[PDB]
């Protein structure tokens, strides 16, 4: 089937927090700080 | 006019897609303007400061000391002068401490067990020349802005004209697209330049894969060109990052990766062998002829020559 391998590509290709600007949820300083 | 020549991206998140569509634009075309360069500063300085940070969060999970007890107050620091400067803006304080943490001995035993957790591939690339980055007069290399990482909205097309061909090259990049859109792209392709990472053999997979991505990317190659609706497609295969393979291979075996090897850790030798589990994957002997390539996307010399060579593979398929 197509839907299956459209399936596969999107999961498999699919992107995390390290593209564009900064954003307030990648500044929250880690637990052991 | 004279032709027209259809090309589709496909390959596994972080397989080096994105750039190679980048080096296309700086390769056969007029690359990036001093004004386009002056755009990436924002994102240049965001990159930096999210590879540090990914690091420094490893560090916890991975229970890692620093080097010197010292640069405890610097990672808070960090994190605060992140989170109160701004785009365009780069104060000799943050690199300062940015610097510091990037020298300490143990964020680089930690930055050395990368493999271990998810971290981009153009960390150590801008860590580096912090110096130069964190300068005022400081303007994006054509270099840097190939190195950014931006958030990829939808499907990407490039334009350009390259031996008297017209190239139009296509990527779908993260952004799930239904499957009417992906029809759009398999339709008329000239051929697909399926994007692998070598690197990503020795990665420990994550919590929510069933594999790991050179086999998540193993399993994707083959139902691509085992699909018959692909039959006269030309498949060029893209084994990426060898760069960055060289250098795994020499503390990471390959083993980690396939089990049944028994050859030895060596670049050439391992590099062959991950050739041949995907030339395997073919069940076309005969019909199907693979194009494979040993590449380093962000090598601009190097994309320009295996490109001219692609393009020299499609005109004699005449
Ligand atoms: N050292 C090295 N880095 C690479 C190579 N290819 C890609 N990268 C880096 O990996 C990062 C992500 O690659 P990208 O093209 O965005 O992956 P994709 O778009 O998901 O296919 C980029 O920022 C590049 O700097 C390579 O051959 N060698």
């Amino acid at each position: 089937d197509i839907e299956g391998l459209v399936e596969l590509l999107n999961r498999v290709q699919s992107s995390h927090d390290q593209r564009g600007l900064l954003r307030k949820e990648d500044l929250v300083l880690p637990e052991f700080l | 006019g004279a032709r027209e020549v259809k090309l589709l991206l496909l390959g596994a998140r972080e397989s080096g897609k994105s750039t190679i569509v980048k080096q296309m634009k700086i390769i056969h075309e007029a690359g990036y303007s001093e004004e386009e360069c002056k755009q990436y500063k924002a994102v240049v300085y965001s990159n930096t400061i999210q590879s540090i940070i990914a690091i420094i969060r490893a560090m916890g999970r991975l229970k890692i000391d620093f080097g010197d007890s010292a640069r405890a107050d610097d990672a808070r620091q960090l994190f605060v002068l992140a989170g109160a400067a701004e785009e365009g803006f780069m104060t000799a304080e943050l690199a300062g401490v940015i610097k510091r943490l990037w020298k300490d001995s143990g964020v680089q035993a930690c930055f050395n067990r990368s493999r271990e957790y998810q971290l981009n591939d153009s960390a150590a690339y801008y860590l580096n020349d912090l110096d130069r980055i964190a300068q005022p007069n400081y303007i994006p290399t054509q270099q840097d802005v190939l190195r950014t990482r931006v958030k990829t909205t939808g499907i990407v097309e490039t334009h350009f004209t390259f031996k008297d061909l017209h190239f139009k090259m296509f990527d779908v990049g993260g952004q799930r697209s239904e499957r009417k859109k992906w029809i759009h792209c398999f339709e008329g392709v000239t051929a697909i330049i399926f994007c692998v990472a070598l690197s990503d053999y020795d990665l420990v997979l994550a919590e929510d894969e069933e594999m790991n991505r050179m086999h998540e990317s193993m399993k994707l190659f083959d139902s691509i060109c085992n699909n018959k609706w692909f039959t006269d497609t030309s498949i060029i295969l893209f084994l990426n990052k060898k760069d960055l393979f060289e250098e795994k291979i020499k503390k990471s075996p390959l083993t980690i990766c396939y089990p049944e090897y028994a050859g030895s850790n060596t670049y050439e030798e391992a590099a062959a062998y991950i050739q041949c589990q995907f030339e395997d994957l073919n069940k076309r002997k005969d019909t199907k002829e693979i194009y494979t390539h040993f590449t380093c996307a962000t090598d601009t010399k190097n994309v320009q020559f295996v490109f001219d060579a692609v393009t020299d593979v499609i005109i004699k398929n005449n």
